[PDB]
């Protein structure tokens, strides 16, 4: 509730991924600018090895919840912003039916006045030519709620949520998510209700751009409570 | 859970330098602000040099006056103090501190509670 200030106006923020699926190496560099009054964040990801050997769509919930827009009466429930500078680490299953599983650890805090989001991402038992080694996922992304309940005993949250991407044939391959979320720091943060919150994103790509990329503009709200 | 290897201390003669080193073991995801602090017999611990992450942002206390230098290590998390021009009043243990909470700004860098996770030191005699 202090580290609301912090995001006041706009803030850069840097994302950077190192990630292995099924052995094949690869690291994603992002950067772009947060706006939490309005829950908008605008980014660009550029994959740094070559080609992306995961679809850009499967990566989209790895690559900041703390620029999510609550409204004031839900601000003491914003977990997010109340970690910060100091900051928190964010831990994620992210199961692929009938396929792989991620596994991913990352830490989301303030380096000056830049949030920054490191990730390391482990992918196993993708099928060589599934839906994401065989790059068969649409080049969008659907909106979806994302429940968070409270970790009392680890003094941070938990967040359970069902992404649904669409498959090129038709169908829709699901990816279910298990999240939760610890302070870095020892000072006090805001323990929440079991809120949700509400997210729409748009694909995109830069033409003047020749590597591997994604550009990404996401708008996402908090709403449950009273 | 995070680890600190600290090396290259030693002794010299006045004027003479040496190369500090430290790293930090840990997940490979984090990033650390890293300082080395310095404690004479028995006075208390002051900063020496401070660096950001990504060499960045570079500190440098007093008694520095541009004779020493923070330079960025081959690998994440490690970096060099080399200590030029060294004097006997320089003389102390040197210890590797990390910071991983995030941070504003470096305002706080020269107080030991701004930071996480402390070294053994290591001597440096002149």
């Amino acid at each position: 509730s202090k580290g609301e200030e912090l995001f006041t106006g706009v803030v850069p923020i840097l994302v950077e991924l190192d990630g292995d699926v099924n052995g094949h190496k690869f690291s994603v560099r992002g950067e772009g600018e947060g706006d939490a009054t309005n829950g908008k964040l605008t980014l660009k990801f550029i994959c740094t090895t070559g080609k992306l050997p995961v679809p850009w769509p499967t990566l989209v919930t790895t690559l900041v919840q703390c620029f999510s827009r609550y409204p004031d009466h839900m601000k003491r429930h914003d977990f997010f912003k109340s970690a910060m500078p100091e900051g928190y680490v964010q831990e994620r299953t992210i199961s692929f039916k009938d396929d792989g599983t991620y596994k991913t650890r990352a830490e989301v805090k303030f380096e000056g006045d830049t949030l920054v989001n490191r990730i390391e991402l482990k992918g196993i038992d993708f099928k060589e030519d599934g839906n994401i080694l065989g790059h068969k996922l649409e080049y969008n992304f659907n909106s979806h709620n994302v429940y968070i309940t409270a970790d009392k005993q680890k003094n941070g949250i938990k967040a359970n949520f069902k992404i649904r991407h669409n498959v090129e044939d038709g169908s829709v391959q699901l990816a279910d998510h298990y999240q939760q979320n610890t302070p870095i720091g020892d000072g006090p943060v805001l323990l929440p209700d079991n809120h949700y919150l509400s997210t729409q994103s748009v694909l995109s790509k830069d033409p003047n751009e020749k590597r591997d990329h994604m550009v990404l503009l996401e708008f996402v709200t908090a709403a449950g409570i009273t | 859970q995070v680890q600190l290897q600290e090396s290259g201390g030693g002794s010299v003669q006045a004027g003479g330098s040496l190369r500090l080193s430290c790293a930090a073991s840990g997940p490979t995801y984090s990033s650390y602000f890293m300082a080395w602090f310095r404690q004479a017999p028995g006075m208390e611990r002051e900063g020496v040099a401070a660096s950001s992450y990504d060499g960045s942002t570079t500190l440098y206390a007093d008694s520095v006056k541009g004779r020493f230098t923070i330079s960025q290590g081959n690998a994440k998390n490690t970096k060099f103090l080399l200590l030029n021009n060294l004097e006997p009043e320089d003389t102390a243990i040197y210890y590797c501190a990390l910071r991983r909470r995030g941070w504003s700004n470096t305002s706080g860098w020269k107080q030991p509670g701004w930071y996480d996770y402390w070294g053994q030191g290591t001597q440096v005699t002149v």
